C-alpha cells in the first residue's frame, strides 16, 4: 500500500536524477581500518555535499518495502557530480518508572510489535528531570529498531492508546522519547554528517576532509519572471 | 543573483555547515527550529537524553481563573526626551556631583579592571597609567565643581556585544536546569492577561455548553452531528474564550486584567554543561572567525595588493569567513528567540524571562547612571541613547612597552566596570574532575559594552497624547552627512503614503543645517 508508493516515487526521483548527472555512486569493498587523516589508502572519493534528502532505498526476510536512508548529493573537483546513500535503522526511546521492571516492558514490545520490529538494545542516556542525576544516576531507556520511517510511524500509532489511558507491563510506559525527530536529521546528527563540508565517500563511513575549507564551483541560476494580469489584480 | 551570491550563498552554506539540516530548511523554517537542531547534536554528542516537544497544557490555574496566556514580563520601551540634540547646537545639563564623587573613588581600580579584561594585559607594561589618571580626575573635578553647564552635547550609544547569550554563559540559563525546591536564585517578573471571571461561572456556562450541538471537523467521513462529550478539547476551550469574553463584557468592564508577581528560580550549576558550553563554542567559534577574517583581511589582501595576481581565490575564503561569523551571530540572536518558542524541547518560560528582566536590570543601572551624568532620550533592548557633555572624557590610548596604543573609551568601561560589581556570577561551578565529581567555582562575567563613537545629530518625535512619547521612533547619523541608522521612521513608505515618504525625506535633508536650534527648527518650518 503505502510501502511500495514511495519506493515507487524514490525510483521516479532516480530516474528524473539520472539525467542531472547524480548517479549512484557505489563504494569499493574496502577491508582497511577506521582513520580520518588516511585519505591515500582507502578507495572513495572527496566529494562537496550541497544536498541531501530522505528517501526510501531498496534492499540493494523482509516484505515489499526498503531501508530507510538519505541520499545525498555532490560535487566532485572535476566539475562533475555523483550521489550516494547510506544504510541506517531509526529509533526512539521508551521511558519507565522502574529500572528492574524493564523486562516485563520488553517483554511486551516484543509481543505487541512482532512484525513492526527489526532489533533491541537498550540505551541509558542523561535524564535532567531526574534527582542526584550528577552523581552518577542515569535514566535507562528502550531503543526500538525499524527498517522504515512509515515502520516508525506505525509503531507510534499502535503506541498511542498506553501512553494515553497511563496517564502489569501496559501501566508501565509513561510517555516516549525522540519520536518526533525527523529522519533526515537522525542521520545528519548521528552520523555526523554536515552538508557543505568536504567528504570522502568511503564504505566504511563518511569522513571529513578538513584540509580544503574552502567550498566547490556551483551553478547558480537565479530566474525572475514577467507575466500577463488583469486590470488593477493580482495576475 | 547578485542579491542571493553576496548575501545568502556563502552564508546559508555557512549556516548549514554546523546544522543537521538540507539548505531549503534551513533558509525556508524558522530560526528557533535551527537553534533546536544544533541543540540536538549537541545533546546527542555529550549524551544527554533530549526531551519530547513541549506539549502545551489545555487550562493553567492561577488565582481560580484560567489563564488566557501566559507570558513574562517583556522589554521595556521609552522615550525620556525628544528633540534635536547636536553637536553644534547647545543644551543645558542638570548634572548630579554624587554619582561623580562616588564614582571617582573607584577610578584607579577601573583602569586597572580595563587594562586586565578589556585590553587583555598587565598594569606594569602600562606605563601612563597615572597622567591618563590624572587628566581624567583634573577633567571630572572640574566637571564636579561647575555642575551647571551649557555646551553642546555629543550623543553616545552604548551597546551588549550579544548582550542575551553573554547573560546566558554568565548565569548558566538552561531550560532544564531550573529546580523548584528538589544552586543559585535568581528573580524574575511574571506576566499574565487572564481572566477577571472565577470558576463557578465558567462551569456553569461550560454546562450550559454541553446542552448545544457543534459540526465535525472531518469532512470525508460520515458523521456530521456531534454531541459536546465526542469533542476534542480545542475547540471547547475556543468556545470557553469566546463565551467568557461576552460574559466579561457583560459582567464585567474589562477583558484582561494585568498582575505582576515577582517569583524565584533555583539554578543548580552541578548539571550537564552542555548547554553552555554550546553557547560559548558558537560565541568563541563567532570570535575566532572574526579574527581569522581580519587576519585574512589585513594580512591577505596587504600581501597580494596586484590585481594581476590570483587574488580571486582568496575572495572566497574572505566572503566565507565573513559569512561564517555572521552565521554565529544571528545563531546567538536566534539563541534567544528559540528559548521562549511553543514546542520546543528545551523549552522554559523560566529560563526566557530571567534573561530579560536581569537585562532590564542591567539597562536600568546604566539609565540611572546615565541620568545622573547626563540626558537619556531613548531606551531599548541593547542599550542607552544618551547626549553627555564635550567636556566629558572620551578616548584615550594606554601605550605599552612593546609600543601598542590601547583602545580606551571612559563610559564603556565604566559600564563594564559597574556590570561586573553588580552582575558577576562567582557561583560558577564546572566539571573539574568527571570521575571523582569535582566540582570548580570562580568568577565568570563576560558581559561588555561598547560605545561607538560621537554623532553629529539626532532627531525623535513624540505623541499627540498627553503623558508620554511616540515608542521607537528616532533617526540618527554619521559624522560625514551619511545615514547610520533609521529605526521606526520608514521613509520609503509603500502603503502609507508617497508624500510622508518624500516629505520624511527633505526634512531630513532640511534637518542636516543650522548652528542655532531657532534657525534648524525655522527651516523645517520653511
Amino acid at each position: 500500500a503505502l510501502s511500495a508508493q514511495q519506493l515507487l516515487n524514490a525510483s521516479k526521483i532516480d530516474d528524473i536524477d539520472s539525467m542531472m548527472g547524480f548517479e549512484r555512486y557505489v563504494p569499493p569493498q574496502y577491508n582497511g581500518r577506521f582513520d580520518a587523516k588516511d585519505i591515500d589508502q582507502i578507495p572513495g572519493r572527496v566529494g562537496w555535499l550541497t544536498n541531501m534528502h530522505a528517501t526510501l532505498v531498496s534492499q540493494e526476510v523482509t516484505t515489499n518495502q526498503g531501508i530507510s536512508g538519505v541520499d545525498f548529493y555532490f560535487l566532485d573537483e572535476e566539475g562533475g557530480s555523483f550521489k550516494s546513500t547510506v544504510v541506517y535503522d531509526p529509533y526512539f526511546f521508551i521511558a519507565c518508572n522502574d529500572e528492574s521492571r524493564v523486562n516485563d516492558v520488553e517483554e511486551l514490545v516484543k509481543k505487541y510489535l512482532e512484525s513492526c520490529l527489526k532489533s533491541l538494545q537498550i540505551i541509558r542516556k542523561e535524564d535532567l528531570t531526574m534527582d542526584n542525576h550528577l552523581l552518577g544516576l542515569q535514566k535507562t531507556l528502550i531503543k526500538l529498531s525499524f527498517v522504515n520511517s512509515n515502520q516508525l510511524f506505525e509503531a507510534r500509532k499502535l503506541l498511542r492508546p498506553i501512553l494515553q489511558d497511563n496517564a502489569d507491563a501496559k501501566h508501565l510506559i509513561e510517555d516516549i522519547r525522540e519520536y518526533d525527530v525527523p529522519y533526515h536529521v537522525r542521520v545528519s546528527i548521528d552520523k555526523d554528517i554536515r552538508v557543505g563540508k568536504w567528504y570522502k565517500v568511503t564504505q566504511q563511513g563518511f569522513i571529513e576532509d578538513t584540509r580544503k575549507i574552502a567550498f566547490a564551483d556551483p551553478v547558480v541560476m537565479a530566474f525572475d519572471i514577467e507575466t500577463t494580469k488583469p486590470p488593477l489584480k493580482f495576475p | 543573483y547578485y542579491l542571493y551570491m553576496k548575501y545568502v550563498h556563502p552564508f546559508i552554506f555557512s549556516l548549514c555547515t554546523i546544522i543537521p539540516l538540507n539548505p531549503d530548511e534551513t533558509l525556508r523554517k524558522g530560526t528557533g527550529t535551527l537553534c533546536e537542531m544544533l541543540l540536538m547534536v549537541q545533546a546527542y554528542q555529550h549524551n544527554i537524553l533530549l526531551p519530547n516537544k513541549h506539549t502545551d497544557p489545555i487550562e493553567r490555574f492561577y488565582d481560580g481563573h484560567l489563564l488566557e496566556s501566559e507570558t513574562y514580563v517583556g522589554g521595556h520601551v521609552e522615550s525620556l526626551e525628544a528633540g534635536v540634540f547636536r553637536s553644534d547646537l547647545k543644551n543645558e545639563f542638570k548634572i548630579d556631583p554624587s554619582a561623580i564623587d562616588e564614582l571617582l573613588q573607584e577610578l584607579p581600580e577601573a583602569l586597572k579592571f580595563s587594562v586586565e579584561v578589556e585590553n587583555k594585559s598587565s598594569v606594569d607594561k602600562v606605563t601612563n597609567f597615572e597622567e591618563i589618571k590624572n587628566q581624567i580626575t583634573q577633567k571630572l573635578l572640574e566637571l564636579k565643581e561647575n555642575n551647571i553647564r551649557n555646551e553642546l552635547p555629543l550623543i553616545y550609544h552604548v551597546d551588549v556585544a550579544s548582550m542575551y547569550p553573554n547573560i546566558m554563559t554568565t548565569n548558566r540559563l538552561q531550560p532544564d536546569s531550573i529546580k523548584a525546591e528538589r544552586a543559585r536564585k535568581l528573580k524574575w517578573a511574571w506576566r499574565g492577561e487572564f481572566f477577571p471571571s472565577k470558576m463557578d461561572e465558567y462551569n456553569m456556562i461550560k454546562r450550559a455548553l454541553q446542552n448545544e450541538t457543534f459540526p465535525n471537523k472531518n469532512k470525508f467521513s460520515k458523521k456530521k452531528v456531534l454531541t459536546f462529550d465526542e469533542l476534542s478539547y480545542a475547540d471547547q476551550v475556543i468556545h470557553i474564550k469566546k463565551r467568557l469574553t461576552e460574559y466579561s463584557r457583560k459582567v464585567y468592564h474589562r477583558v484582561k486584567v494585568s498582575e505582576i508577581v515577582e517569583r524565584e528560580a533555583i539554578v543548580c550549576q552541578r548539571e550537564n554543561p552542555f548547554y553552555v558550553d554550546t553557547v560559548k563554542s558558537f560565541r568563541d567559534r563567532r570570535y575566532e572567525f572574526k579574527g581569522l577574517a581580519k587576519t585574512w583581511k589585513g594580512n591577505l589582501s596587504k600581501i597580494d595588493p596586484s590585481d594581476k595576481h590570483a587574488r580571486d581565490e582568496a575572495k572566497k575564503m574572505i566572503v566565507l569567513y565573513d559569512s561564517l561569523q555572521l552565521a554565529h551571530k544571528v545563531i546567538l540572536n536566534s539563541f534567544y528567540g528559540y528559548v521562549m518558542r511553543k514546542g520546543s524541547r528545551w523549552y522554559s518560560m523560566e529560563m526566557a524571562g530571567i534573561t530579560c528582566l536581569t537585562g532590564a536590570t542591567i539597562i536600568q543601572m546604566a539609565r540611572a547612571l546615565v541620568e545622573r551624568v547626563g540626558r537619556p532620550l531613548e531606551l531599548d533592548t541593547d542599550g542607552i541613547w544618551c547626549i553627555l557633555p564635550k567636556s566629558f572624557p572620551e578616548t584615550y590610548f594606554f601605550t605599552l612597552e612593546n609600543g601598542k596604543k590601547l583602545y580606551l573609551s571612559y563610559p564603556c568601561s565604566m559600564l563594564n566596570y559597574r556590570v561586573h560589581q553588580k552582575f558577576t556570577n562567582h557561583q560558577y561551578q564546572e566539571l573539574k574532575d568527571p570521575l571523582n565529581y569535582i566540582y570548580e567555582t570562580h568568577s565568570e562575567n563576560t558581559i561588555f559594552f561598547e560605545v561607538d563613537g560621537p554623532y553629529k545629530a539626532m532627531i525623535l518625535p513624540s505623541s499627540k497624547e498627553e503623558g508620554k512619547g511616540i515608542k521607537k521612533r528616532y533617526a540618527v547619523f554619521n559624522e560625514d552627512g551619511s545615514l547610520a541608522e533609521l529605526k521606526g521612521f520608514e521613509l520609503k513608505r509603500r502603503g502609507e503614503l508617497q508624500l510622508i515618504k518624500n516629505f520624511q525625506s527633505d526634512i531630513f535633508k532640511v534637518f542636516l543645517e543650522g548652528d542655532t536650534l531657532e534657525g534648524c527648527y525655522s527651516a523645517v518650518a520653511s
